[PDB]
């Protein structure tokens, strides 16, 4: 009875981590592109304006 | 003498921390029942399809 | 801003100097020659992709 | 990429739906219930995909 309670606690939190990794991988696809876009846009904003060289 | 006499008492309070963690996780996201309802709803249609053919 | 300006100046002086060394008749001839060699390699690149089609 | 991921999940989910028909035929509820659980797992991921797209 004790083992069964302990195992359930472990069985549940395993599912939570696997779901969490899935959540991270799903975002990581789009975040990488967001970071690339932002820098190029920032470089462009300087170009459009007079700021810097 | 008897590491268990003291150490188990510590384990018995580490257990509380886990129980708190577990309760918070389950409370935050219930998915077993939500998934379960979908399973038994699916089945009734399968009986109708089986009967026809 | 400041270093950014100076680093443009270094590039700019070099850019003028190389353009002086570009003769127009010779540089034009050489570029056409390069393009022809490149075209052959590219045709072979397509051929090796067509190889896996076969 | 998003389109490609969604494509896979919808069709693997269908193969589970086919497997459920077989499981009921054979007479094994456990495989039938597992097939439905696996189908749902991919249904949820597929949904997430379009959003991501």
């Amino acid at each position: 009875a004790q083992q069964r309670t302990m195992s359930e606690n472990l069985r549940r939190n395993l599912a939570a981590l696997e779901a969490k990794i899935s959540e991270a991988k799903t975002k990581k696809n789009m975040l990488q592109a967001r970071a690339k876009a932002a820098k190029a846009n920032a470089e462009l904003q300087q170009t459009l304006g007079g700021l810097g060289t | 003498s008897s590491a268990t006499s003291a150490f188990e008492r510590m384990e018995n309070k580490v257990l509380d921390m886990e129980a708190t963690s577990q309760a918070a996780g389950e409370l935050a996201g219930f998915g077993i029942e939500n998934q379960f309802a979908q399973l038994e709803a699916s089945s009734g249609v399968e009986d109708e399809l089986a009967a026809l053919k | 801003a400041l270093f950014d300006r100076l680093g443009r100046v270094v590039r700019a002086n070099l850019n003028d100097l190389v353009s002086k060394a570009e003769d127009p008749e010779k540089v034009l001839e050489q570029a056409v020659i390069d393009m022809q060699e490149d075209l052959v390699q590219l045709r072979q690149a397509v051929a090796r992709t067509i190889a896996e089609e076969k | 990429r998003t389109e490609q991921r969604l494509n896979q999940d919808t069709q693997e989910a269908k193969k589970w739906e086919d497997r459920a028909k077989l499981a009921l035929t054979n007479g094994e509820e456990n495989l039938a219930r597992e097939a439905l659980a696996r189908k749902k797992s991919l249904t949820d991921t597929a949904a997430a995909y379009q959003t991501q797209l």
